[PDB]
C-alpha cells in the first residue's frame, strides 16, 4: 500500500499512457474479479488513487467526462466518506445521461472527438467505462448498486419520471450487465429475498388476481404499480440484458435457494414470470441446463402440491409446462420426470397423462 | 367518476350515487372490489392532470365524493357485511399498492401527513 | 370590455385596430400609480387580469398572438387543444388507440372528447 504512492507519481510522470484510448472496463474487471469483495487495500490505494486516475483521464480538453468532475465538486473535503451517501440521486443523473443517450439531447457533450476515433459506434460506449470508474470508487458499492437501483426504483426520486420508465428499464439492464459480477450478484436476493415472501404466503390480500397485475406493463396508470410488478420489470431487463454468461449461474440458483421459498401458488406464477421468458436464450447455446430449469419447475410442483389446499388457476401451468416440453424439450427428460411427477394431485394427473407419456 | 369530477365538481348533490347503482347492480358487483375501484379512480387525478387550480378541484372533488360513498353505503345496503369489513380489505388492498402513495407525496407533497389527516377526517 | 371584444370578433375583424386597442388598453400592467382607491392593486389586479383572460380567450385566439396581459403563474389546463392542420379522424389514435392498453379515461382526453362531442354531433 504505502510506495503504491511512488508508482502513482510515475503514472503521474506517465500520463502518456493514457494518449491513445480510455478503456478501463477490461483492466478492472480481470484485475477486480475476486477483488470487490476483499478490496480493503485496494480501497485504501484508490482513496488516493481516485484523482490520480482523474488526472490520467484529464489529458484533454474536450469537456466531456462530467461524472468525474461532479465527484470533484463533490469531493472537497474527506473524500473517504461524503461522495458515497447521495447517490440514489446522483445515480438518477447518471441514468438521467443514459436516457438522454437514446432519445435525449442527442448532440450533446458525449459525441464528440470524433464520434469515430474514440471508440464511438454509441454513445453507450463511453457510458461503459464511466460507470465502471463511478462504481469503482468504493467498495459497499457492488453490494449496493443494485440496491440503490431498486430503491430510485421504488423510492422513486421526483427527477424520475414515470411515463416513460421502459428506457429506464433498458437503462437500468444495461448498466447492469455492464458491471462486474459481484456488482450484479445482488439482484439474486433482490427479487427472490426481499418480496418474494413478503406476506405472500395465505392470507396475503385480496390482491392475489395473479395476471392482471403481476405481469409488467399494468402499471400504465399511476395505479395498478405494486412493488412485484416494479420487480419483475427490472428482473427482465437485467435477464435480457445479460443474457450471455450472467444467465448461465441461474440454473444452480433456482436449485440452490429457491427450494424452501415456494409456499403458495402466486409464488410459482412469479417465479415463472422470472425464468420462463429466456429460456430459449438457454436453448440456443446452453441446452445442457434445460433440463435442469425443467425439473427446477417440477420439483416446485411438489411444493405446490404438499402445502397447498386447492389450485384455482392450475390449468395456466398445466399448459404452460405442457408447451414448455413440446415446443423446446421434447422426449428429452422424460426419465428424470418420471419419477417426480407421480407425487402430482390428482388433476394434475389427469391433466398431464399425456405428458407422462 | 373521472369523468364527473372533471365535468362538474358542484351541483352533483345525489345523481351520482344513483349511476353508481345503475352500473353496480348491472354488472358484477363485488363491494369491495366497488370501493376500491372507486378510490383508485379519485386518487388516478389530482396527480397526472392538474398542475394549478385544478388541482384544488381534484382534492375539493375527492372530499365531497368521499361523503358520497359514505352515504352510498348507509343507504344503499344493510344486512350481509354491512359496509364495515369490505372497507378494511379495501384500505388493505389499497396499502399493498406503495407506488399510489409514492405518486401521492411526489404531487402533494405532504401525502403522508395529508393522507393520514383526511384519513381521520373522513372517519368522522 | 369583453362584450366589445365580441363586437370586434362580430365585426370585420380584419382591421384588429379596436381589439389590439382594448386589448392593451384594458390591461391591468399599470398598477394604480394614482393615488387609485383600489386597496388591492396586487391581489384584485392579478385576480381581475386572470379574469379577464379567463373570458374571451378563443375570442382573441380569432387574431393572432395578443399581448398577453395577465402575467399570472400558470394559465387555464384545459383548452381546444385540437389540431388545426389536421382532420378529426383522430380520436383512433390519439384516444382510442390510447385507451385500448390505457385502464382508464386521461382527463386531457375527457375534455377533448367533451369538446369534439358539441363541436360535431352526437350521430357520426
Amino acid at each position: 500500500l504505502p510506495v503504491s504512492k511512488s508508482l502513482e507519481t510515475l503514472l503521474d510522470h506517465l500520463g502518456g499512457l493514457y494518449k491513445f484510448h480510455d478503456r478501463p472496463v477490461t483492466y478492472l474487471y480481470n484485475t477486480l474479479h475476486y477483488y470487490e469483495m476483499c478490496l480493503r487495500n485496494r480501497d485504501h490505494l484508490k482513496r488516493k488513487l481516485v484523482h490520480a486516475i482523474i488526472g490520467s483521464l484529464k489529458d484533454n480538453r474536450p469537456q466531456g467526462w462530467c461524472l468525474s468532475d461532479t465527484y470533484l465538486k463533490h469531493a472537497m473535503n474527506a473524500r473517504e466518506d461524503n461522495p458515497w451517501v447521495p447517490e440514489d440521486s446522483y445515480y438518477c443523473k447518471l441514468i438521467g445521461r443514459l436516457v438522454d443517450t437514446m432519445a435525449g439531447k442527442s448532440p450533446g457533450p458525449f459525441p464528440n472527438c470524433d464520434w469515430r476515433f474514440n471508440e464511438f459506434p454509441n454513445p453507450a460506449a463511453h457510458a461503459l467505462h464511466v460507470t465502471c470508474v463511478e462504481l469503482m470508487a468504493l467498495a459497499v458499492p457492488g453490494k449496493d448498486v443494485g440496491n440503490a437501483l431498486l430503491n430510485v426504483v421504488l423510492k422513486s426520486q421526483p427527477l424520475v419520471p414515470r411515463e416513460n420508465i421502459t428506457a429506464w428499464m433498458n437503462a437500468i439492464g444495461l448498466i447492469i450487465t455492464a458491471l462486474p459480477e459481484p456488482y450484479w450478484i445482488v439482484l439474486h436476493d433482490r427479487i427472490v429475498n426481499v418480496i418474494s415472501s413478503s406476506s405472500l404466503t395465505s392470507e396475503t390480500e385480496w390482491v392475489g388476481y395473479p395476471f392482471r397485475l403481476f405481469d409488467f406493463t399494468a402499471c400504465h396508470q399511476s395505479y395498478s404499480e405494486m412493488s412485484c410488478s416494479y420487480t419483475l420489470a427490472l428482473a427482465h431487463a437485467v435477464w435480457h440484458h445479460s443474457s450471455i454468461g450472467q444467465l448461465s449461474l441461474i440454473p444452480k440458483f433456482l436449485t440452490e435457494a429457491l427450494l424452501p421459498v415456494v409456499k403458495t401458488e402466486f409464488q410459482l406464477l412469479y417465479v415463472y414470470h422470472l425464468v420462463g421468458p429466456f429460456l430459449q436464450r438457454f436453448q440456443q447455446e446452453r441446452t445442457r441446463c434445460m433440463i435442469e430449469i425443467g425439473v427446477a419447475f417440477y420439483d416446485m410442483l411438489l411444493n405446490v402440491d404438499q402445502c397447498s389446499t386447492h389450485l384455482n388457476y392450475m390449468d395456466p401451468i398445466c399448459d404452460f409446462l405442457y408447451h414448455m416440453k413440446y415446443m423446446f424439450t421434447g422426449d428429452s427428460v422424460k426419465e428424470q420426470v418420471e419419477k417426480i411427477i407421480c407425487n402430482l394431485k390428482p388433476a394434475l394427473k389427469l391433466r398431464l397423462r399425456f405428458i407422462t407419456h | 367518476i373521472l369523468l364527473e369530477g372533471t365535468m362538474n365538481l358542484t351541483g352533483e348533490m345525489q345523481p351520482l350515487v344513483e349511476q353508481l347503482m345503475m352500473v353496480k347492480r348491472m354488472q358484477h358487483i363485488p363491494t369491495p372490489l366497488f370501493v376500491l375501484e372507486i378510490w383508485k379512480a379519485c386518487f388516478v387525478g389530482l396527480i397526472e392532470s392538474p398542475e394549478g387550480t385544478q388541482e384544488l378541484k381534484w382534492t375539493a372533488f375527492t372530499y365531497l365524493k368521499i361523503p358520497q360513498v359514505l352515504v352510498k353505503l348507509k343507504k344503499y345496503f344493510h344486512g350481509e357485511k354491512d359496509f364495515t369489513e369490505d372497507v378494511n380489505c379495501a384500505f388493505e388492498f389499497l396499502l399493498k399498492l406503495t407506488p399510489l402513495l409514492d405518486k401521492a407525496d411526489q404531487r402533494c407533497n405532504c401525502d403522508c401527513t395529508n393522507f393520514l389527516l383526511q384519513e381521520c377526517n373522513k372517519q368522522g | 370590455a369583453v362584450a366589445w371584444l365580441v363586437a370586434h370578433v362580430r365585426m370585420l375583424g380584419l382591421d384588429e385596430r379596436e381589439k389590439s386597442l382594448q386589448m392593451i388598453r384594458q390591461l391591468a400592467g399599470p398598477l394604480y400609480s394614482e393615488n387609485t382607491l383600489q386597496f388591492y392593486n396586487e391581489r384584485v389586479v392579478i385576480m381581475n387580469s386572470i379574469l379577464e383572460h379567463m373570458c374571451a380567450d378563443v375570442l382573441q385566439q380569432t387574431a393572432t398572438q395578443i399581448k398577453f396581459p395577465s402575467t399570472g403563474v400558470d394559465t387555464m389546463p384545459y383548452w381546444n387543444l385540437l389540431p388545426p392542420k389536421r382532420p378529426i379522424k383522430e380520436v383512433l389514435t390519439d384516444i382510442f388507440a390510447k385507451v385500448l392498453e390505457k385502464g382508464w379515461v386521461d382527463s386531457r382526453s375527457i375534455h377533448i372528447l367533451d369538446t369534439l362531442l358539441h363541436m360535431g354531433g352526437v350521430y357520426w
